[PDB]
RNA sequence: AACGUGUCGCGAUGGAUGACUUGGCUUCCUAUUUCGUUGAAGAACGCAGUAAAGUGCGAUAAGUGGUAUCAAUUGCAGACAUUC
RNA sequence: GUGGUUGGUGCAGGAGUGGCGAAAUUCAAGAAAGCAAACCCGUUGCUGAAUACAAUCAUGGAGUAUUGAG
RNA sequence: AAGUUUGAAAAGCACUUUGGAAAGAGAGUGAAAUAGAACCUGAAGUCGUGACAAAGACAAUGGAAGUACCUCCAUUUCAAC
RNA sequence: UGUUGGCGAUGGAAAUGGGGUGCCCCCACCCGUCUUGAAACACGGACCAAGGAGUCAAACAGACGCGCAAGGGAGGAGAUAUGCCA
RNA sequence: GAUGUGGCCUGGAGGUUAGGACGAAGCUUAUGGCGUGAGCCUAAGAUGGACCGGCCUCUAGUGCAGAUCUUGGUUGGCGUAGCAAAGAUCUAACGGAGAUAUACUCAACAUGCAACGUUGGAUACUGGAGCGGGGAAGGAUUUCGUGCCAACGGCACUCGUA
């Protein structure tokens, strides 16, 4: 017995989620740590390629 | 390695020179004095001692290494057959102890590549 | 996400004296004409599948994390909450307990293991290393395969001088700089056995504050302030002012009638 | 390997026994349960005069609908029959339990069965083809038999 | 009486549970990383002293050459170690 | 004066890859079990000598366990 | 569909004897054969067998309260309560 | 709140509670379902094992727990402990 | 229909406290004790042979009697319904473990039945649009000899397209 909520505007009614029948269009960030590790060791190894220039 | 899987995947799929190092004895303390080494692969016509199981104290002459049973078989360990009969009996090599070697020039390099002196 | 539903099953509908369930098409194998797709099914989709987009990470606020390390801290002071919590320091000189600066020069495992056995810390050591085991349940087929309980911990005040301490089993090393509250309680529990040195113990008022001045790490963190100024409400209850105002005590089968 | 039963005295009894026999489990049951007290040389007459017809094995339990006879009223009931192919299977496990007796050293003249039990084994299968394209079972009932013997 | 009923001890038929696990699923990373007319992917037929399937190989056919290693392989047979 | 990104001739190091390469008990006991109440006394005291058992008679794995030293 | 998951090791039952054979009865290996070849454990349901209890002219099952017989169960007492 | 007997002298005992099977007197329609109404001549129902059904994400609200408060809090990214450490 | 419960139970994680070859988990019960109950605990195993309990937090593919529920096994009906088109076999001698198989008395019958192959003889059937002799499509070793008889040839076999 719908009370007093708000009007919903979700925005889901799109093939968004994988399925047996799906393959979605979704994007997870698991690997945003080890991302960040790559970054940090590529900047430090370039920084030691260059130098003594910034 | 850090996963018991992939551990014991490896060991049990070991090839044959793998094998033969996986199947190691220690030496004894004469012999550990005299080389500065702990521990050999054991090699066919060597002298062994057994220290575990039920023919703990007995000595022989290694005459088979088989490696695909992981086990070695010494000439005084054998039992009898149901129609009086002799067979040899397996033991692992971890459970023996090695009393005399078996030299050559290729075994005398190992152990002194081995030396940890 | 194809688990389950690897088949081209159709239902056989009413008319044929079997109940209406999804069941797998052809002849020639054992499997023809068996149920499929659905959670009573063998061989069927489970109920629900799992995905990789549940939430598995928690967002904490900093203050609250900070009032956390902060009150672990403290309530590893107390010798009676260490005890509480498990620990072995019956033979313990102090708590909490200052070290001099100088083994952080070991440079061997026996000279380490003297000098616990010198500072006493070998009884929780011991109850360590006693307590090795092989665990119970499915967890040891999944890379799980030992358990032990917690030791000391011993905190230094830089990454230097642990080639010694590193091997010993049941001790455990911590940065002052970077100190982590799921060493400082475990399980949840506080009151951890702590072994400061006494660089890190004089470092411990600039990474914290105090109650008026403000940490020169953390930047605008004060110490909490206290709810009660002092906590022993026994001693209120039983004063003499309180008990001057207390209200004064006072002094405290046939049934027919006819 | 043991029996359900076991003699009281061990070197005055004589044993054996049948595992998968291929015959009928319900006609072998009752073939085998009317010897269980007899004398060896009783229960070996009774058998041959079933081969010879004159006498016939009581149906007790397993009997639904078989037709009367005038030779089971020895037994106090009104059915029975006449298998042959468990009785000659019955008189090869008593000589076999006659021979152990011989070798033991006694006297198969004095023996008397004390134990008689026969059990269901495995079954084997076959098929039958029915109206409409079905197709049905068809199975075989085995029974193991076990007895043992003493001395009187 | 017989048949049937009930309880207990022993035995069959059956293949659950527990313990085990060289398997699956999921998530991350590294790089001198991307087939074919110089005939590929796929498909067929063969090859061992003994050899159906599988695995490996191609009339040089359960493999030839080179390096390294060091004494086996094994169901049964058969036959340079300073490394043929 | 410069160019190893013009071509031809030579010969160096490093990285990467593959091989080799570390310690310490098969230590002692065949009840090989306990107790002495947080710690210490205790590196010390005192507890059996066993045979039980099995609905007259016979029968009964492997020490990575226990305990103590190192 | 389908774990070859016997056992530490094949030590995988020589020999006697009854049977056409499959097998049975002994003997033996092994800590165990109640570990005998697809052989760890070995449930429920169903069946055989021995002993026992009664009674099927109120379908059985069920409740409440006694009694007869049994009880590899527990607790208490034994010369002072 | 005392008093007088019986049984019980260390047993294969006595006693008191449980448990099992039979018997007597009394009581008592077959479960699940939908329905105003089921013991129904209303549907499902031979036995056992293992499996089998309100879950994950996202927007909003109310109640309750915790931190700070005219302020509260990120996110993405960076920096160095750090090169066991997602 | 709502709510509460220092309410019960199952797989795993962080802690803490413990047990096990002088026997863990699992399984069995006229094994009692405790709890209003969900359940917990002890006993015995003449069962088993290597792992696992309590408490505080965390977590989820977390509790079955029924869905013409799904998979595997079992079961009464039941030694029952049936195994009735295509006419049909008998006899002797060989072969075979398939017999002429006894506690004795006893000549023998009334206490070893039933069924099998080859050869000879007898009696029938097919009846030239044939249970004759050759081929295509389809099949692919079913062909032949020697053995064997566990399963298969809906009865049987010493025989077989096995
Ligand atoms: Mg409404
Ligand atoms: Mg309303
Ligand atoms: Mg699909
Ligand atoms: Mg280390
Ligand atoms: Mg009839
Ligand atoms: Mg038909
Ligand atoms: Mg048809
Ligand atoms: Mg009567
Ligand atoms: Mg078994
Ligand atoms: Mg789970
Ligand atoms: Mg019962
Ligand atoms: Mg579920
Ligand atoms: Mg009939
Ligand atoms: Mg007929
Ligand atoms: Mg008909
Ligand atoms: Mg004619
Ligand atoms: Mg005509
Ligand atoms: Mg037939
Ligand atoms: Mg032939
Ligand atoms: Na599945
Ligand atoms: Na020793
Ligand atoms: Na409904
Ligand atoms: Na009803
Ligand atoms: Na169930
Ligand atoms: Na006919």
């Amino acid at each position: 017995p719908k009370g007093n909520n708000a009007i919903p505007h979700v925005h889901q009614k799109k093939h968004w989620n994988p399925c047996s029948s799906q393959k979605g269009n979704v994007k997870v960030f698991l690997n945003q740590p080890a991302q960040k590790h790559r970054r940090r060791r590529l900047r430090l190894l370039k920084a030691k390629k260059v130098f003594p220039r910034p | 390695c850090g996963s018991r899987r992939k551990a014991r995947r490896a060991h049990f799929q070991a090839p044959s020179h793998v094998r033969r190092v996986l199947m190691s004895a220690p030496l004894s303390k004469e012999l550990r004095a005299k080389y500065n080494v702990r521990a050999m692969p054991v090699r066919k016509d060597d002298e062994v001692i057994v220290k575990r199981g039920t023919f703990k104290g007995r000595e022989g002459k290694v005459t088979a290494c088989y490696r695909l049973k992981w086990v070695i078989l010494i000439d005084k360990v054998n039992r009898e057959k149901a129609n009086g009969s002799t067979v040899a009996v397996g033991i692992h090599p971890s459970n023996v102890e090695i009393t005399k070697l078996k030299l050559t020039h290729h075994r005398k390099s190992i152990l002194e590549r081995k030396d940890r002196s | 996400r194809l688990s389950g539903m690897n088949h081209s099953a159709h239902s056989w509908g009413t008319g044929r004296a079997v109940a209406r369930i999804p069941r797998i098409s052809g002849g020639g194998t054992s499997t023809s004409g068996a149920g499929a797709f659905g959670n009573m099914c063998r061989g069927g989709r489970m109920f629900a599948p799992t995905k990789i987009f549940r939430r598995w990470h928690r967002k904490i606020n900093l203050h609250q994390k900070r009032f956390a390390v902060v009150s672990a801290l403290a309530a590893s002071s107390v010798p009676s909450l260490v005890m509480s919590r498990g620990h072995q320091i019956g033979n313990v000189p102090e708590v909490p307990l200052v070290v001099e600066d100088s083994i952080q020069g070991y440079e061997k495992t026996k000279e380490a293991m003297a000098f616990l056995k010198a500072i006493a810390a070998i009884d929780d050591v011991n109850r360590v290393n006693d307590s090795r085991e092989i665990r119970a349940g499915r967890g040891k087929m999944r890379n799980r395969r030992y358990v032990a309980r917690r030791g000391p911990m011993l905190v230094m005040p830089n990454n230097k001088g642990t080639r010694a301490f590193r091997n010993i089993f049941g001790l455990d090393l911590a940065n002052v700089s970077a100190l982590n509250l799921l060493h400082l309680a475990p399980g949840g529990h506080v009151g951890r056995f702590v072994i400061w040195t006494q660089s890190a113990f004089e470092q411990l008022d600039k990474i914290f504050g105090t109650f008026t001045e403000a940490s020169a790490v953390k930047k605008g963190f004060t110490l909490p302030a206290p709810m009660l100024t002092n906590t022993d409400v026994t001693r209120i209850m039983q004063s003499e002012e309180v008990r001057r105002v207390l209200k004064p005590k006072k002094l405290q089968t046939p049934t027919n009638g006819m | 390997t043991h029996y359900s039963r076991k003699p009281q005295v061990s070197s005055k009894s004589a044993k054996a026994k049948v595992s998968d026999l291929r015959c009928h489990y319900k006609n072998t049951f009752e073939t085998a349960n009317v010897i269980n007290g007899m004398p060896l040389r009783k229960a070996q007459q009774l058998y041959r005069q079933v081969l010879a017809k004159t006498r016939c094995i009581p149906f007790k339990r397993y009997n639904g609908k078989i037709g009367r006879t005038a030779q089971a009223k020895e037994w106090g009931q009104t059915k029975g029959r006449w298998p042959r192919k468990s009785v000659v299977a019955m008189m090869s496990l008593l000589k076999n339990a006659e021979a152990n007796a011989i070798e033991k050293g006694l006297d198969p003249n004095q023996m008397v069965i004390k134990h008689v039990q026969v059990d269901q084994a495995a079954r084997m299968r076959r098929r039958t083809y029915r109206a409409h394209g079905r197709i049905t079972p068809y199975m075989c009932s085995p029974c193991h038999v076990q007895l043992f013997m003493s001395e009187k």
